[PDB]
């Protein structure tokens, strides 16, 4: 895996005083053996925290170790959508890769608390021990378009809240994590992973 | 000036579908204003 | 004629939306080319 992720430059760029601050939680899946690994497919869920009724665009990359193979939808999609964007009526999981874009939107703030995303992942049989698959979560801007975080009018609140969702609520090089598994692979900036330990 | 660009802002995003769904959430229940109209009184 | 009639079907509604959203997922999924390429190569028009 790569760190596709960029630097959040848009205004405001800190987001600690929003009145809502989201927090994204990928799995963090550890297996004892790299028998009990091997060719099992890990669901895998973005969920996120303490924005309830507070946000209706969304918008974000997703990635994850080459290594893994991820299994479709019925409809040939990378993610499904899951709970709390059960009130959000349009949903999109763009295929990318070695990951996948997801994007939401509602006709009032009716993003919910919970699994945002679902991703099913498998293991490889050459599973090894100590492996260490990460999973990523990652912000992208150009001048074409950027991520998104935002509530139903973009508004001041709205844009604080995204500040905060794309620089405190998840990781990245510049809000590494400090996991154990995440260290072992210098994928410090990415969110959650599959692993194994050691014998 | 970019066709796409709902919300007039350069830029074709996410944004500019949640303005047209919200839109349409409105007309829907029976709103008369153009899109533009909406847009700007917010 | 009517601003915001992506899918050009004369009214304004859910799909136009769609249509929005859909873009934006493949153009930031590293897809150039624009809003009508894209809605002609997905059959919308
Ligand atoms: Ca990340
Ligand atoms: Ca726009
Ligand atoms: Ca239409």
């Amino acid at each position: 895996l790569t760190d596709r992720g960029m630097t959040y430059d848009l205004d405001p760029k800190d987001g600690s005083s929003a009145a809502t601050k989201p927090v994204l939680e990928v799995t963090k899946k550890v297996f004892d053996t790299a028998a009990d690994a091997a060719g099992q497919t890990v669901t895998v869920e973005f969920k996120v925290s303490g924005a309830e009724g507070k946000y209706a665009t969304t918008g974000y990359h997703i990635y994850w170790d080459e290594r893994l193979e991820v299994v479709a939808t019925k409809t040939g999609a990378y993610a499904k959508k899951g709970a709390a964007l059960e009130d959000s009526s349009l949903a999109k999981a763009e295929n990318n890769g070695n990951g996948v874009f997801v994007a939401s939107g509602a006709d009032d703030d009716f993003g919910a608390d919970g699994v945002m995303w679902t991703v099913e992942l498998k293991v490889p049989a050459d599973a090894k021990a100590g492996d260490v698959y990460p999973i990523d979560v990652a912000y992208q801007w150009d001048p074409s378009k950027g991520d998104l975080f935002t509530d139903n009018k973009d508004s001041a609140q709205g844009k604080l809240m995204q500040a905060y969702f794309f620089t405190q609520g998840i990781k990245s090089s510049s809000n590494p994590s400090t996991d154990e598994y995440l260290v072992k692979a210098n994928a410090t900036y990415a969110d959650g992973y599959i692993a194994i330990k050691a014998g | 000036d970019l066709f796409g660009d709902i919300n007039g802002d350069g830029i074709i995003d996410g944004r500019d579908a949640t303005v047209l769904l919200t839109y349409y959430a409105k007309t829907s229940t029976g709103y008369k204003g153009s899109l533009m109209k909406f847009m700007e009184e917010q």
